[PDB]
């Protein structure tokens, strides 16, 4: 995940 | 007179047949959570433990059925009494024979005993990954048996004392006012709004909260929404709107059970806050009471107010003669300030007495009309 | 006796419920008062009301007969005024005696009735009355 | 409606008038049960039995001030249709 | 006359009591939270100076109780004189005993001296994975010390002007009216309304955002809810129904904190909005001064509009009699939108008229039945 | 007399300073605005085309506090002439003087002409990653330049034409009227309250998305909310309270501003809400329309439900006569939901008779009273 948004979603 | 025995004796048949249709109906509908809960961990839809308990959920419907063709068998039984009939036919319209197979089918959909699967595919949130898992048919069965609680509506308005008092009857007959299930409905939010509120707020929260988790633990690998206290915080920030997003449902019945709570909390805790607003209001008489105290002060407010404002007048005429240009202006001041002051507190005893004087026009009305008398 | 600030607030009251000064509440006084308040007495329950705390029976409420009434409201519930309304509610009638049959119909919300009587009959004049009323609740 | 609204403070009014009768019954039972033991010299009993008629009298207080509060919205509601009534008859 | 004077005497040391036990209940409440905070980094809690913190709000506690104990007796006194009981016995009822031990359980919860530990186990927000942390056992007893608030609303009411006072003792009792707690609350939420909510809100988001950062910090090692600009952003988009979610607590205390203020950011809000809206209204005074100048105002408009009606007539006969195709033309359209804009300013000052009339309906009902007087 | 001349001659004064005092005010605002811009796009901060554009802030500021300077002068010189003082010592409370000194702070905070930084350390949204800028000093001064607009509200009122005439002054004088800045926002509230909500949301909406978009740019690297229309998008959804958390500011400058947004929108949605269901209400002359024409359609209904009533009653008997067993009975259900048809169009019928009564009550009060006259 090139954002912050991307790593917190992916990974809920 | 003949027709009043009858009335009467149908109509206990009817309350009495309605007690059991909700015994019966709650009954399926433990039974169905106990069984949906140990069938995930305990054992297995195969074993033996869930063709005793499906078995049970089966033999329940049957003798709910059984009641709610009774129960309708007594109402087409009555209208043949209030409306004079002799033969049942007349009483079969197109709406009635619509609701009593509606309420059939409602209270026919249970988990039929035996291992039956369909393969469920759903999309997980955020990543939006496919998933696919071969969840029971006995899921979708399961959930549509929360419509039972439409009963519960039933028992209380055949409960309601006023439903059949011949006092009431009476009363209601004068003023032409229909004893029907949403008569029963307003009265309970003015005698108790808030009770009815809290009650239902909180059915809603556990009924919820369950049917998230019981739909999520199919594909929810992470314990996540798939959890009580995590269903339970799930559906409690959508009943307040707050809609956190760290936790949505994975499935499209997760999904149904947060709009649905979205929509019943946009108003429910727009009804609370009326409610909670319309119990700090004081009330007609201890509006006078505190109207009758306020005057009181400010009647002893404008005599300190007044006091200040020749005292310090004089203050200011004493100094002037002792010939002292400071003090003088500092008690000028004073003055002027004093002089404020008094003017904002005979202002508010105005504001005060013309608040008064509207709360008791149209009583003094009466008074001037007994007078003429 | 009461000390100086409690004086003080009660003639505070009284004063309230006195406007002409005179030391003695008079029924008008007491009317307008209540008229005031949002009420609407007659002046046949403002006279009964008026002669419950007059000891004197002069007509008129005084300091002491308003001191009286004070420390009977004072307190968050009266029992007086409680069973006065209980005895009320019991005398159908309204003649101020209560007969055996409304005392055995009030207990239908026989023997025990019969010993009730017996037992609040103090002067034997073969009923009950408010002063036995208020002896058999004390 | 302004019709179920009177249909409700008229049922309300037979409850409380009904409530009333009930709550100084017990008023007078506690009372009297409180004499019964007094006089038997039973000293725990008519502590209860004082205990129970303080709490019965706090009861019919309770709904003695419930029902004038309901007696006062009557009155509020009925208040521009009896003025007419009141005016008709001056004509 | 006896019993007033003890009445009276008993009611003073009952007011004097309800203060010294928030001037203890507070003090533990304080200094909870100064070695809440001091414990964390300054020392540890095997330390000497938290044996001596702790100590102090264990000190604070049994004063604290021992207040409690005397208040009651003095209630039990004060009942025996008002009810003329002479046993205390006959005022220990189910429900007196069961709120006085509630009192002591609440206000015995403190941070007992020494060094206990249980092991917290929790679950990171956004990832659920799993996070153990030794934690000491004075933060789930910290937080409830916070429930000795309620005596802030004992000592509101005893410290009441009216809840004593002669004058509205026997003002009160010729309406009926019961002086309790809710009464008090009540007159508040009419003189000050908008100091109420505000006092609450504000006190609301120091306490409940210090809260949920002391129970956030064993399982924050990013310092992000940890933080008391943190975790007051989080309490005030709740508070606020916002719900952004980029930070939402990782533990059931946090969630717990959040989920009240949403409750009560709810309704405060809703409450705030209906203050902000009787007070943006003009007053019964103020809407006659208003009415009387649009009067005014639109008469005005009718003599200048009525011209132009006129002025525009002429103005069209004159180029008409000019022969003049183009500007008659101009000039009949002119006057017809002068004809609707005389029409529409005097159908607004007839509206102005119907609402002046119907604000003064029953005052001059008044005047009328004071003339047949 | 002679003091009626000074009096308006100050209060023309005190308008034209008013004016001209928003002249300068929003000027200086209005060059902050394409100065920040511009310093961060076409030159730098260190150039003769920033040092030309503060020093036009730093003219129009010194400009501004001297006609405040001058302002607050007059209004020292009409107290003089209202109280009839002779020395303006009289005039200076300790309230005037901090009002003086804290409407001069707030004009006084402008972009100082010269190149001074500072270190700005943020920790970014959803990774909390620290971000170290050298940000300039001209940041945290041009924010605190939208404080001037407190001079609209004095340019209202001075404006205002019932605050100065003697028509308007001369009738509040009657109904004691305090003629403030609150009595001028009531009658807006009254007059036009769409327009005022409309345009302050709307010109919050710019203000405080460019607020969020220039302190949110130091520590904004893939332009998200450092975009206008990012930071447009950000505003609206707190104003709404919708809340996605797409987007959060990096800063606490853009923090503050989402929270005042959404105080502000809580209430602004909730009183438009008021306003546009107070809009949607039929006036008092247009339901006595409305209930004229549903008594007509009503009285319609009627002849044509009891026509159905007689004409399958008939045809009941018409068939019965015949021997048509299944005809017959058709035509008795069909006679028994004509009853049920007429009862229910005659219960919805005196419903609205009785509407009707409600409303016309006090009119009947008044014709009755005319009568006894
Ligand atoms: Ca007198
Ligand atoms: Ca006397
Ligand atoms: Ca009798
Ligand atoms: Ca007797
Ligand atoms: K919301
Ligand atoms: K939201």
């Amino acid at each position: 995940p090139e954002t912050a948004l991307c790593a917190r979603r992916c990974q809920q | 007179l003949g027709a009043l025995r009858r009335r009467r004796a149908l109509f206990e048949k009817r309350k009495r047949l309605s007690d059991y249709a909700l015994i019966f109906g709650m009954f399926g509908i433990v039974v169905m959570v106990i069984e949906t809960e140990l069938s995930w961990g305990a054992y297995d839809k195969a074993s033996l433990y869930s063709l005793a308990l499906k078995c049970l959920i089966s033999l329940s419907t049957i003798i709910l059925l059984g009641l709610i063709i009774v129960y309708h068998a007594r109402e087409i039984q009555l209208f043949m009494v209030d409306n004079g009939a002799d033969d049942w036919r007349i009483a079969m319209t197109y709406e009635r024979i619509f609701f009593i197979c509606l309420e059939i089918l409602v209270c026919a959909i249970h988990p039929i005993p035996g291992n039956y699967t369909f393969t469920w595919t759903a999309r997980l949130a955020f990543s939006y990954a496919p998933s696919t898992t071969t969840a029971d048919v006995d899921i979708i069965l399961s959930i549509p048996m929360f419509l039972r609680l439409y009963l519960i509506a039933r028992v209380m308005l055949l409960h309601s004392k006023l439903f059949t008092d011949a006092s009431s009857r009476s009363i209601g007959a004068l003023n032409k006012i229909n004893f029907n299930t949403r008569f029963v409905m307003k009265t309970l939010m003015t005698i108790c709004p808030g009770t009815v509120l809290l009650v239902f707020s909180i059915s809603l929260w556990i009924i919820a909260a369950w049917t998230v988790r019981a739909c999520e633990r199919y594909h929810d690998q992470q314990d996540v929404t798939s959890n009580f206290l995590g269903a339970m915080w799930l559906i409690s920030i959508t009943f307040l709107s707050i809609g956190y997003g760290d936790m949505v449902p994975n499935t499209y019945c997760g999904k149904g059970v947060c709009l649905l709570t979205g929509i019943m909390g946009a108003g429910c805790t727009a009804l609370v806050v009326a409610v909670v607003a319309r119990k700090l209001e004081l009330t007609k008489a201890e509006k006078h009471v505190h109207n009758f105290m306020m005057d009181i002060q400010y009647t002893k407010e404008m005599k300190e107010s007044a006091a200040r404002v020749l005292q310090e007048a004089w203050m200011f005429y004493k100094h002037t003669r002792r010939k002292e240009s400071h003090a003088a202006r500092r008690h000028q001041r004073k003055l002027l300030a004093a002089i404020n002051a008094f003017r904002q507190v005979r202002l508010k005893h105005r504001k005060l007495r013309e608040q008064v004087n509207s709360m008791v026009d149209i009583s003094k009305m009466h008074m001037i009309l007994y007078d003429l008398q | 006796q009461l000390t100086e600030e409690q004086i003080a607030e009660f003639k505070e009251a009284f004063s309230l419920f006195d406007k002409d000064g005179d030391g003695t509440i008079t029924t008008k006084e007491l009317g307008t008062v209540m008229r005031s308040l949002g009420q609407n007495p007659t002046e046949a329950e403002l006279q009964d009301m008026i002669n419950e705390v007059d000891a004197d029976g002069n007509g008129t409420i005084d300091f002491p007969e308003f001191l009286t009434m004070m420390a009977r409201k004072m307190k968050d519930t009266d029992s007086e005024e409680e069973i006065r309304e209980a005895f009320r509610v019991f005398d159908k009638d309204g003649n101020g005696y209560i007969s055996a049959a409304e005392l055995r119909h009030v207990m239908t919300n026989d023997e025990e009735v019969d010993e009730m009587i017996r037992e609040a009959d103090i002067d034997g004049d073969g009923q009950v009355n408010y002063e036995e009323f208020v002896q058999m609740m004390t």
